[PDB]
Protein backbone atom coordinates (compact mmCIF):
# COMPACT_ATOMS: atom_id res chain seq x y z
CA UNK A 1 0.00 0.00 0.00
CA UNK A 2 1.40 3.83 -0.69
CA UNK A 3 2.09 5.69 2.26
CA UNK A 4 -0.19 8.10 3.59
CA UNK A 5 -0.17 10.28 7.19
CA UNK B 1 -20.94 11.01 26.94
CA UNK B 2 -19.43 8.81 29.48
CA UNK B 3 -16.51 11.52 29.12
CA UNK B 4 -18.76 13.79 30.01
CA UNK B 5 -17.86 13.99 33.74
CA UNK B 6 -13.99 14.19 33.60
CA UNK B 7 -12.63 17.70 33.18
CA UNK B 8 -10.97 18.87 29.27
CA UNK B 9 -7.86 18.66 31.03
CA UNK B 10 -7.86 15.32 32.22
CA UNK B 11 -8.99 13.62 29.02
CA UNK B 12 -6.11 15.14 27.10
CA UNK B 13 -3.92 14.33 29.72
CA UNK B 14 -5.02 10.74 29.65
CA UNK B 15 -5.18 10.52 25.95
CA UNK B 16 -1.43 11.35 26.12
CA UNK B 17 -0.98 8.12 28.34
CA UNK B 18 -3.26 5.71 26.34
CA UNK B 19 -0.61 6.73 23.46
CA UNK B 20 2.46 5.80 25.52
CA UNK B 21 0.67 2.67 26.58
CA UNK B 22 -0.18 2.34 22.77
CA UNK B 23 -3.81 1.70 23.84
CA UNK B 24 -5.29 3.88 20.91
CA UNK B 25 -9.28 2.94 21.97
CA UNK B 26 -9.09 4.68 24.63
CA UNK B 27 -6.62 7.58 23.44
CA UNK B 28 -9.62 8.04 20.73
CA UNK B 29 -12.23 7.89 23.50
CA UNK B 30 -10.77 10.37 25.71
CA UNK B 31 -9.98 12.77 22.70
CA UNK B 32 -14.06 12.64 21.35
CA UNK B 33 -14.66 13.04 25.31
CA UNK B 34 -12.15 16.59 24.87
CA UNK B 35 -13.67 17.66 21.16
CA UNK B 36 -17.34 17.11 23.04
CA UNK B 37 -16.58 19.52 25.89
CA UNK B 38 -17.32 22.14 22.67
CA UNK B 39 -14.00 24.29 22.97
CA UNK B 40 -11.83 24.40 19.67
CA UNK B 41 -8.84 22.80 19.75
CA UNK B 42 -5.05 23.59 20.09
CA UNK B 43 -2.85 21.80 17.43
CA UNK B 44 -1.12 19.29 19.94
CA UNK B 45 -4.41 18.88 20.68
CA UNK B 46 -5.56 17.96 16.76
CA UNK B 47 -2.69 15.51 16.74
CA UNK B 48 -3.87 13.72 19.76
CA UNK B 49 -7.12 13.67 17.82
CA UNK B 50 -5.34 12.59 14.52
CA UNK B 51 -3.33 10.25 15.61
CA UNK B 52 -5.74 7.89 17.80
CA UNK B 53 -8.27 7.71 15.42
CA UNK B 54 -6.04 7.09 12.41
CA UNK B 55 -4.43 4.09 14.76
CA UNK B 56 -7.87 2.80 15.15
CA UNK B 57 -8.90 2.72 11.75
CA UNK B 58 -5.51 1.53 10.39
CA UNK B 59 -6.17 -1.29 12.41
CA UNK B 60 -9.69 -1.87 11.34
CA UNK B 61 -8.68 -1.37 7.87
CA UNK B 62 -5.82 -3.96 8.10
CA UNK B 63 -7.93 -6.48 9.31
CA UNK B 64 -10.82 -5.69 6.58
CA UNK B 65 -8.10 -5.66 3.84
CA UNK B 66 -7.44 -9.77 5.77
CA UNK B 67 -10.95 -10.98 5.48
CA UNK B 68 -11.63 -9.31 1.98
CA UNK B 69 -9.28 -11.00 0.75
CA UNK B 70 -10.24 -14.38 2.05
CA UNK B 71 -13.51 -14.28 1.05
CA UNK B 72 -12.29 -13.21 -2.25
CA UNK B 73 -10.61 -16.40 -2.52
CA UNK B 74 -13.32 -18.35 -1.42
CA UNK B 75 -15.57 -17.08 -4.35
CA UNK B 76 -13.12 -17.99 -6.85
CA UNK B 77 -13.68 -21.55 -9.34
CA UNK B 78 -13.06 -24.77 -7.80
CA UNK B 79 -13.07 -23.20 -3.92
CA UNK B 80 -15.17 -25.52 -1.59
CA UNK B 81 -18.81 -23.75 -0.29
CA UNK B 82 -17.71 -22.99 3.51
CA UNK B 83 -20.66 -20.82 4.27
CA UNK B 84 -21.64 -17.38 5.35
CA UNK B 85 -18.93 -17.24 7.85
CA UNK B 86 -16.31 -15.02 6.21
CA UNK B 87 -18.72 -12.43 4.36
CA UNK B 88 -20.30 -11.70 8.18
CA UNK B 89 -16.78 -11.78 10.05
CA UNK B 90 -15.96 -9.07 7.02
CA UNK B 91 -19.33 -7.65 7.38
CA UNK B 92 -18.94 -6.49 11.03
CA UNK B 93 -15.25 -5.75 10.79
CA UNK B 94 -16.53 -3.26 8.22
CA UNK B 95 -19.75 -2.21 10.01
CA UNK B 96 -17.26 -0.80 13.34
CA UNK B 97 -15.58 0.56 10.57
CA UNK B 98 -17.85 1.95 9.23
CA UNK B 99 -19.10 3.52 12.73
CA UNK B 100 -15.48 4.85 13.55
CA UNK B 101 -15.69 6.85 10.63
CA UNK B 102 -19.29 7.82 11.00
CA UNK B 103 -17.86 9.38 14.35
CA UNK B 104 -14.93 11.48 13.37
CA UNK B 105 -17.10 12.30 10.52
CA UNK B 106 -19.45 13.54 13.08
CA UNK B 107 -16.80 15.92 15.24
CA UNK B 108 -15.52 17.29 12.33
CA UNK B 109 -19.66 18.74 11.87
CA UNK B 110 -20.15 19.11 14.99
CA UNK B 111 -18.45 21.23 15.57
CA UNK B 112 -14.73 21.38 14.65
CA UNK B 113 -14.78 22.62 10.84
CA UNK B 114 -17.28 25.55 11.15
CA UNK B 115 -15.30 27.13 14.23
CA UNK B 116 -11.65 26.85 12.57
CA UNK B 117 -10.81 29.70 11.04
CA UNK B 118 -6.70 29.85 10.87
CA UNK B 119 -5.42 27.61 7.80
CA UNK B 120 -3.81 25.52 10.19
CA UNK B 121 -6.38 24.09 12.09
CA UNK B 122 -9.38 24.66 8.70
CA UNK B 123 -6.98 22.57 6.26
CA UNK B 124 -5.87 19.40 8.91
CA UNK B 125 -9.60 19.10 9.90
CA UNK B 126 -10.65 18.65 6.03
CA UNK B 127 -7.80 16.53 5.45
CA UNK B 128 -9.23 14.61 8.07
CA UNK B 129 -12.37 14.91 6.53
CA UNK B 130 -11.11 13.78 3.33
CA UNK B 131 -9.27 11.01 5.01
CA UNK B 132 -12.50 9.21 6.74
CA UNK B 133 -14.60 9.64 3.12
CA UNK B 134 -12.00 7.90 1.65
CA UNK B 135 -12.01 4.68 4.40
CA UNK B 136 -15.63 5.00 3.69
CA UNK B 137 -14.94 5.00 0.38
CA UNK B 138 -12.14 1.67 0.21
CA UNK B 139 -15.33 -0.68 1.84
CA UNK B 140 -18.25 1.33 -0.68
CA UNK B 141 -20.26 -0.69 -2.75
CA UNK B 142 -23.81 0.62 -2.69
CA UNK B 143 -25.92 3.29 -4.10
CA UNK B 144 -23.94 6.02 -2.48
CA UNK B 145 -20.47 4.67 -3.56
CA UNK B 146 -19.96 7.70 -6.11
CA UNK B 147 -21.15 10.43 -3.12
CA UNK B 148 -18.74 8.82 -0.96
CA UNK B 149 -16.07 9.23 -3.72
CA UNK B 150 -17.54 12.68 -4.10
CA UNK B 151 -17.13 13.86 -0.18
CA UNK B 152 -13.22 12.86 0.15
CA UNK B 153 -12.68 14.35 -3.47
CA UNK B 154 -14.86 18.15 -2.27
CA UNK B 155 -12.90 17.96 1.35
CA UNK B 156 -9.64 17.36 0.31
CA UNK B 157 -10.01 19.91 -2.54
CA UNK B 158 -11.33 22.94 -0.30
CA UNK B 159 -8.20 21.85 1.67
CA UNK B 160 -5.99 22.07 -0.51
CA UNK B 161 -7.59 25.55 -2.51
CA UNK B 162 -7.00 27.01 1.42
CA UNK B 163 -3.36 25.14 1.98
CA UNK B 164 -2.09 26.36 -1.81
CA UNK B 165 -3.50 30.11 -0.80
CA UNK B 166 -2.70 30.45 3.18
CA UNK B 167 0.51 28.29 3.72
CA UNK B 168 3.87 27.75 2.65
CA UNK B 169 4.81 24.65 0.04
CA UNK B 170 7.26 23.18 2.60
CA UNK B 171 4.04 23.14 5.68
CA UNK B 172 4.09 19.78 6.93
CA UNK B 173 -0.32 19.96 6.89
CA UNK B 174 -0.41 20.98 3.23
CA UNK B 175 2.71 18.45 2.34
CA UNK B 176 0.53 15.66 4.08
CA UNK B 177 -2.58 16.76 2.45
CA UNK B 178 -1.30 16.82 -0.70
CA UNK B 179 0.30 13.12 0.03
CA UNK B 180 -3.31 11.30 0.78
CA UNK B 181 -4.92 13.64 -1.85
CA UNK B 182 -2.90 11.83 -4.09
CA UNK B 183 -3.11 8.43 -2.55
CA UNK B 184 -6.97 9.54 -3.03
CA UNK B 185 -6.57 10.00 -6.65
CA UNK B 186 -4.44 6.42 -7.19
CA UNK B 187 -6.37 4.05 -5.27
CA UNK B 188 -10.07 5.61 -4.77
CA UNK B 189 -10.75 7.92 -7.92
CA UNK B 190 -8.75 5.73 -10.81
CA UNK B 191 -6.71 9.19 -11.44
CA UNK B 192 -3.12 7.23 -11.30
CA UNK B 193 -1.67 10.08 -13.81
CA UNK B 194 -3.17 12.97 -11.41
CA UNK B 195 -1.93 10.94 -8.18
CA UNK B 196 1.67 10.73 -9.98
CA UNK B 197 1.21 15.00 -10.93
CA UNK B 198 0.18 15.90 -7.82
CA UNK B 199 2.77 14.03 -5.63
CA UNK B 200 5.79 15.25 -8.36
CA UNK B 201 4.38 18.87 -8.44
CA UNK B 202 4.24 18.80 -4.37
CA UNK B 203 7.62 17.73 -3.69
CA UNK B 204 9.19 19.99 -6.48
CA UNK B 205 7.49 22.60 -5.02
CA UNK B 206 8.96 22.07 -1.51
CA UNK B 207 12.44 21.60 -2.31
CA UNK B 208 12.17 24.82 -3.81
CA UNK B 209 11.29 26.43 -0.40
CA UNK B 210 13.11 24.30 1.97
CA UNK B 211 15.90 26.86 1.99
CA UNK B 212 13.65 29.23 4.00
CA UNK B 213 13.30 27.11 6.89
CA UNK B 214 15.38 25.88 10.40
CA UNK B 215 16.84 22.51 10.84
CA UNK B 216 14.38 21.55 12.99
CA UNK B 217 10.89 22.95 10.28
CA UNK B 218 13.54 21.32 7.62
CA UNK B 219 13.55 17.86 9.05
CA UNK B 220 9.53 17.94 9.64
CA UNK B 221 9.37 18.80 5.45
CA UNK B 222 11.96 16.55 4.38
CA UNK B 223 10.17 13.41 6.70
CA UNK B 224 6.94 14.06 4.33
CA UNK B 225 8.60 15.09 1.06
CA UNK B 226 10.03 11.51 1.11
CA UNK B 227 7.12 9.48 1.54
CA UNK B 228 6.26 11.40 -1.72
CA UNK B 229 9.08 10.24 -3.39
CA UNK B 230 8.37 6.78 -2.09
CA UNK B 231 4.93 6.60 -3.92
CA UNK B 232 5.77 8.22 -6.65
CA UNK B 233 8.84 5.35 -6.77
CA UNK B 234 5.98 2.83 -6.24
CA UNK B 235 4.16 4.11 -9.14
CA UNK B 236 6.34 4.71 -11.90
CA UNK C 1 -24.36 -13.99 25.66
CA UNK C 2 -24.29 -12.50 22.73
CA UNK C 3 -22.95 -15.62 20.90
CA UNK C 4 -25.41 -17.75 21.76
CA UNK C 5 -27.22 -17.77 18.69
CA UNK C 6 -24.28 -18.66 16.91
CA UNK C 7 -23.27 -22.35 15.52
CA UNK C 8 -20.71 -23.31 17.66
CA UNK C 9 -18.85 -24.33 14.48
CA UNK C 10 -19.26 -21.38 13.18
CA UNK C 11 -17.77 -19.60 16.18
CA UNK C 12 -14.77 -21.86 16.12
CA UNK C 13 -14.46 -20.56 12.11
CA UNK C 14 -14.72 -16.87 13.21
CA UNK C 15 -11.92 -17.27 15.76
CA UNK C 16 -9.22 -18.47 13.44
CA UNK C 17 -10.74 -15.55 10.72
CA UNK C 18 -9.50 -13.58 13.77
CA UNK C 19 -6.42 -14.89 14.25
CA UNK C 20 -5.44 -14.72 10.52
CA UNK C 21 -6.79 -10.38 11.10
CA UNK C 22 -5.35 -9.91 14.21
CA UNK C 23 -8.65 -9.29 15.97
CA UNK C 24 -7.57 -10.87 19.23
CA UNK C 25 -10.67 -9.56 21.06
CA UNK C 26 -12.87 -11.10 18.52
CA UNK C 27 -11.29 -14.19 18.69
CA UNK C 28 -11.68 -13.78 22.59
CA UNK C 29 -15.28 -13.32 22.20
CA UNK C 30 -16.09 -16.41 19.75
CA UNK C 31 -14.21 -18.86 21.73
CA UNK C 32 -16.06 -17.91 25.05
CA UNK C 33 -18.71 -17.95 22.95
CA UNK C 34 -18.01 -21.51 21.87
CA UNK C 35 -16.75 -22.96 25.22
CA UNK C 36 -20.31 -21.57 26.13
CA UNK C 37 -22.61 -24.17 24.37
CA UNK C 38 -20.99 -26.66 26.61
CA UNK C 39 -19.56 -29.20 25.15
CA UNK C 40 -15.75 -30.57 25.82
CA UNK C 41 -13.50 -28.83 23.38
CA UNK C 42 -10.90 -30.50 21.33
CA UNK C 43 -6.48 -29.86 21.47
CA UNK C 44 -6.55 -27.85 18.46
CA UNK C 45 -9.86 -25.68 20.12
CA UNK C 46 -8.33 -25.55 23.55
CA UNK C 47 -5.28 -23.94 21.61
CA UNK C 48 -7.27 -21.11 20.01
CA UNK C 49 -8.70 -20.64 23.27
CA UNK C 50 -5.46 -19.78 25.12
CA UNK C 51 -3.94 -17.76 22.20
CA UNK C 52 -7.00 -15.85 21.81
CA UNK C 53 -6.74 -14.70 26.03
CA UNK C 54 -3.14 -14.55 25.92
CA UNK C 55 -2.61 -11.64 23.42
CA UNK C 56 -5.61 -10.12 24.94
CA UNK C 57 -3.98 -9.93 28.26
CA UNK C 58 -0.79 -9.60 27.21
CA UNK C 59 -1.84 -6.46 25.94
CA UNK C 60 -3.46 -5.12 29.05
CA UNK C 61 -0.35 -6.29 30.83
CA UNK C 62 1.99 -4.49 28.83
CA UNK C 63 -0.30 -1.44 29.62
CA UNK C 64 -0.72 -1.31 32.41
CA UNK C 65 3.48 -1.60 32.76
CA UNK C 66 3.41 1.41 31.20
CA UNK C 67 1.03 3.14 33.04
CA UNK C 68 2.46 1.69 36.57
CA UNK C 69 5.85 3.09 36.08
CA UNK C 70 4.63 6.46 34.80
CA UNK C 71 2.78 6.04 38.40
CA UNK C 72 5.76 5.04 40.50
CA UNK C 73 7.80 8.32 38.80
CA UNK C 74 5.04 10.32 39.60
CA UNK C 75 5.45 9.15 43.19
CA UNK C 76 9.28 9.83 43.89
CA UNK C 77 11.22 13.11 45.41
CA UNK C 78 10.74 16.27 43.36
CA UNK C 79 8.21 15.28 41.38
CA UNK C 80 5.67 17.58 40.29
CA UNK C 81 2.00 16.65 41.36
CA UNK C 82 -0.28 15.99 38.58
CA UNK C 83 -3.36 15.43 39.93
CA UNK C 84 -5.59 11.88 39.99
CA UNK C 85 -5.56 10.88 36.45
CA UNK C 86 -2.32 8.50 35.95
CA UNK C 87 -3.90 6.60 39.05
CA UNK C 88 -7.29 6.12 37.69
CA UNK C 89 -5.73 5.30 34.26
CA UNK C 90 -3.84 2.89 35.17
CA UNK C 91 -6.89 1.56 37.92
CA UNK C 92 -8.93 1.46 34.80
CA UNK C 93 -6.50 -0.56 32.84
CA UNK C 94 -5.89 -2.84 35.71
CA UNK C 95 -9.90 -3.22 36.16
CA UNK C 96 -10.20 -4.31 32.72
CA UNK C 97 -7.44 -6.59 33.17
CA UNK C 98 -8.89 -8.21 35.99
CA UNK C 99 -12.24 -8.70 34.17
CA UNK C 100 -10.82 -10.79 31.30
CA UNK C 101 -8.73 -13.35 34.11
CA UNK C 102 -11.99 -13.16 35.53
CA UNK C 103 -14.22 -14.29 32.69
CA UNK C 104 -11.09 -17.13 31.42
CA UNK C 105 -10.97 -18.36 35.48
CA UNK C 106 -15.18 -17.98 35.27
CA UNK C 107 -14.62 -20.75 31.74
CA UNK C 108 -11.83 -22.74 33.71
CA UNK C 109 -14.55 -23.00 36.19
CA UNK C 110 -17.94 -23.33 34.50
CA UNK C 111 -17.24 -26.22 33.50
CA UNK C 112 -13.86 -26.76 31.31
CA UNK C 113 -11.68 -28.24 34.53
CA UNK C 114 -14.47 -30.40 35.87
CA UNK C 115 -15.05 -32.05 32.24
CA UNK C 116 -11.65 -32.75 31.50
CA UNK C 117 -10.54 -36.33 32.35
CA UNK C 118 -7.57 -36.85 29.94
CA UNK C 119 -3.75 -35.33 30.75
CA UNK C 120 -3.72 -33.02 27.87
CA UNK C 121 -6.87 -31.46 28.51
CA UNK C 122 -6.63 -31.30 32.39
CA UNK C 123 -3.11 -29.62 32.35
CA UNK C 124 -3.31 -27.11 29.98
CA UNK C 125 -7.09 -26.09 31.63
CA UNK C 126 -4.83 -26.10 35.05
CA UNK C 127 -2.32 -24.43 33.40
CA UNK C 128 -4.26 -21.79 31.96
CA UNK C 129 -5.80 -21.43 35.85
CA UNK C 130 -2.48 -20.67 36.85
CA UNK C 131 -1.39 -18.25 34.50
CA UNK C 132 -4.78 -16.11 34.90
CA UNK C 133 -4.47 -16.27 38.21
CA UNK C 134 -0.91 -14.84 38.54
CA UNK C 135 -1.92 -12.48 36.30
CA UNK C 136 -4.27 -11.10 39.07
CA UNK C 137 -1.03 -11.60 41.34
CA UNK C 138 0.94 -9.12 38.94
CA UNK C 139 -2.19 -6.64 40.00
CA UNK C 140 -2.85 -7.52 43.43
CA UNK C 141 -1.75 -5.38 46.82
CA UNK C 142 -5.05 -6.01 48.78
CA UNK C 143 -5.97 -8.52 51.64
CA UNK C 144 -6.60 -11.45 49.50
CA UNK C 145 -2.94 -11.09 47.44
CA UNK C 146 -1.61 -13.81 49.29
CA UNK C 147 -4.65 -15.94 48.24
CA UNK C 148 -4.42 -14.98 45.02
CA UNK C 149 -1.00 -16.06 44.86
CA UNK C 150 -1.72 -19.50 46.49
CA UNK C 151 -5.17 -20.05 44.23
CA UNK C 152 -1.77 -19.76 41.15
CA UNK C 153 0.75 -22.12 42.75
CA UNK C 154 -1.87 -24.59 43.58
CA UNK C 155 -3.04 -24.78 40.12
CA UNK C 156 0.30 -25.27 38.68
CA UNK C 157 0.60 -27.57 41.45
CA UNK C 158 -1.96 -29.85 40.83
CA UNK C 159 -1.20 -29.48 36.77
CA UNK C 160 2.65 -30.39 37.66
CA UNK C 161 1.60 -33.46 39.41
CA UNK C 162 -0.74 -34.58 36.58
CA UNK C 163 2.20 -34.28 33.99
CA UNK C 164 4.68 -35.62 35.98
CA UNK C 165 2.44 -38.67 36.18
CA UNK C 166 0.41 -38.72 33.13
CA UNK C 167 3.02 -36.92 30.38
CA UNK C 168 6.12 -38.07 28.91
CA UNK C 169 9.21 -35.16 29.91
CA UNK C 170 9.24 -33.85 26.22
CA UNK C 171 5.89 -33.31 26.25
CA UNK C 172 5.27 -29.57 25.08
CA UNK C 173 2.00 -28.79 27.70
CA UNK C 174 4.58 -30.37 30.20
CA UNK C 175 7.64 -27.89 29.15
CA UNK C 176 5.32 -25.17 28.88
CA UNK C 177 3.47 -25.07 32.40
CA UNK C 178 7.10 -25.47 33.78
CA UNK C 179 8.24 -22.75 32.15
CA UNK C 180 5.44 -20.95 33.76
CA UNK C 181 5.32 -22.60 37.23
CA UNK C 182 9.56 -21.65 37.16
CA UNK C 183 8.50 -17.67 36.01
CA UNK C 184 5.72 -17.77 38.35
CA UNK C 185 8.27 -18.49 41.29
CA UNK C 186 11.12 -16.21 40.04
CA UNK C 187 8.69 -13.20 39.66
CA UNK C 188 5.43 -13.91 42.05
CA UNK C 189 6.43 -16.00 44.78
CA UNK C 190 9.73 -14.49 45.64
CA UNK C 191 11.36 -17.60 45.27
CA UNK C 192 13.89 -17.56 42.08
CA UNK C 193 16.05 -20.89 43.91
CA UNK C 194 12.85 -22.54 43.16
CA UNK C 195 12.36 -21.22 39.30
CA UNK C 196 16.15 -22.03 38.49
CA UNK C 197 15.77 -25.12 39.76
CA UNK C 198 12.79 -26.14 38.26
CA UNK C 199 14.05 -24.87 34.76
CA UNK C 200 17.03 -26.41 35.12
CA UNK C 201 15.27 -30.07 35.85
CA UNK C 202 13.11 -29.96 33.63
CA UNK C 203 15.48 -28.82 31.01
CA UNK C 204 17.73 -31.95 31.63
CA UNK C 205 14.92 -34.61 32.15
CA UNK C 206 13.27 -33.35 28.31
CA UNK C 207 16.91 -33.43 26.95
CA UNK C 208 17.22 -37.30 27.84
CA UNK C 209 14.03 -37.98 26.18
CA UNK C 210 14.38 -36.04 22.68
CA UNK C 211 15.60 -39.23 21.61
CA UNK C 212 12.34 -41.11 21.02
CA UNK C 213 10.72 -38.16 19.21
CA UNK C 214 10.14 -38.06 15.85
CA UNK C 215 11.18 -34.63 13.73
CA UNK C 216 8.31 -32.92 14.27
CA UNK C 217 7.64 -33.30 17.76
CA UNK C 218 11.52 -32.92 18.55
CA UNK C 219 11.45 -29.04 16.95
CA UNK C 220 7.96 -28.63 19.18
CA UNK C 221 9.85 -29.81 22.22
CA UNK C 222 13.13 -28.12 21.60
CA UNK C 223 11.58 -24.65 21.09
CA UNK C 224 10.10 -24.59 24.63
CA UNK C 225 13.49 -25.97 25.51
CA UNK C 226 15.11 -22.88 24.53
CA UNK C 227 12.67 -20.90 26.20
CA UNK C 228 13.97 -22.73 29.27
CA UNK C 229 17.52 -21.84 28.50
CA UNK C 230 17.04 -18.51 28.32
CA UNK C 231 15.32 -17.69 31.59
CA UNK C 232 18.08 -19.60 32.87
CA UNK C 233 20.24 -17.39 31.02
CA UNK C 234 18.67 -14.50 32.41
CA UNK C 235 18.55 -16.03 35.66
CA UNK C 236 22.06 -16.82 36.49
CA UNK D 1 10.43 -10.19 31.22
CA UNK D 2 11.21 -14.28 31.26
CA UNK D 3 9.31 -16.02 28.91
CA UNK D 4 6.12 -17.41 28.79
CA UNK D 5 3.93 -19.49 26.89
S1 LIG E 1 -0.19 15.95 14.08
C1 LIG E 1 0.96 14.62 14.51
C2 LIG E 1 2.32 15.21 14.88
N1 LIG E 1 3.17 15.44 13.72
C3 LIG E 1 3.82 16.59 13.52
O1 LIG E 1 3.67 17.57 14.24
C4 LIG E 1 4.77 16.62 12.35
C5 LIG E 1 5.07 18.07 11.95
C6 LIG E 1 6.06 15.96 12.79
O2 LIG E 1 4.24 15.87 11.24
C7 LIG E 1 3.02 16.02 10.61
C8 LIG E 1 2.14 17.06 10.88
C9 LIG E 1 0.93 17.17 10.21
C10 LIG E 1 0.60 16.23 9.24
N2 LIG E 1 -0.61 16.30 8.54
O3 LIG E 1 -0.74 15.59 7.36
O4 LIG E 1 -1.66 17.08 9.01
C11 LIG E 1 1.48 15.19 8.96
C12 LIG E 1 2.68 15.09 9.64
CL1 LIG E 1 3.79 13.73 9.26
S1 LIG F 1 -1.87 -24.50 21.95
C1 LIG F 1 -1.04 -23.40 20.78
C2 LIG F 1 -0.41 -24.22 19.65
N1 LIG F 1 0.92 -24.70 19.99
C3 LIG F 1 1.30 -25.97 19.80
O1 LIG F 1 0.53 -26.84 19.43
C4 LIG F 1 2.75 -26.28 20.08
C5 LIG F 1 2.94 -27.78 20.29
C6 LIG F 1 3.54 -25.85 18.84
O2 LIG F 1 3.24 -25.52 21.19
C7 LIG F 1 2.73 -25.47 22.48
C8 LIG F 1 1.70 -26.30 22.92
C9 LIG F 1 1.23 -26.21 24.23
C10 LIG F 1 1.81 -25.30 25.10
N2 LIG F 1 1.37 -25.18 26.42
O3 LIG F 1 2.18 -24.55 27.35
O4 LIG F 1 0.14 -25.70 26.81
C11 LIG F 1 2.84 -24.47 24.66
C12 LIG F 1 3.30 -24.56 23.36
CL1 LIG F 1 4.63 -23.49 22.82
MG1 LIG G 1 -14.41 21.98 33.22
MG1 LIG H 1 -21.61 -3.62 4.61
MG1 LIG I 1 -2.90 20.93 -10.48
MG1 LIG J 1 -25.95 -26.14 17.24
MG1 LIG K 1 -7.46 -1.84 41.60
MG1 LIG L 1 11.18 -30.67 42.62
Amino acid sequence: FPATV
Amino acid sequence: GAMGSMERASLIQKAKLAEQAERYEDMAAFMKGAVEKGEELSNEERCLLSVAYKNVVGGQRAAWRVLSSIEQKSNEEGSEEKGPEVREYREKVETELQGVCDTVLGLLDSHLIKEAGDAESRVFYLKMKGDYYRYLAEVATGDDKKRIIDSARSAYQEAMDISKKEMPPTNPIRLGLALNFSVFHYEIANSPEEAISLAKTTFDEAMADLHTLSEDSYKDSTLIMQLLRDNLTLWT
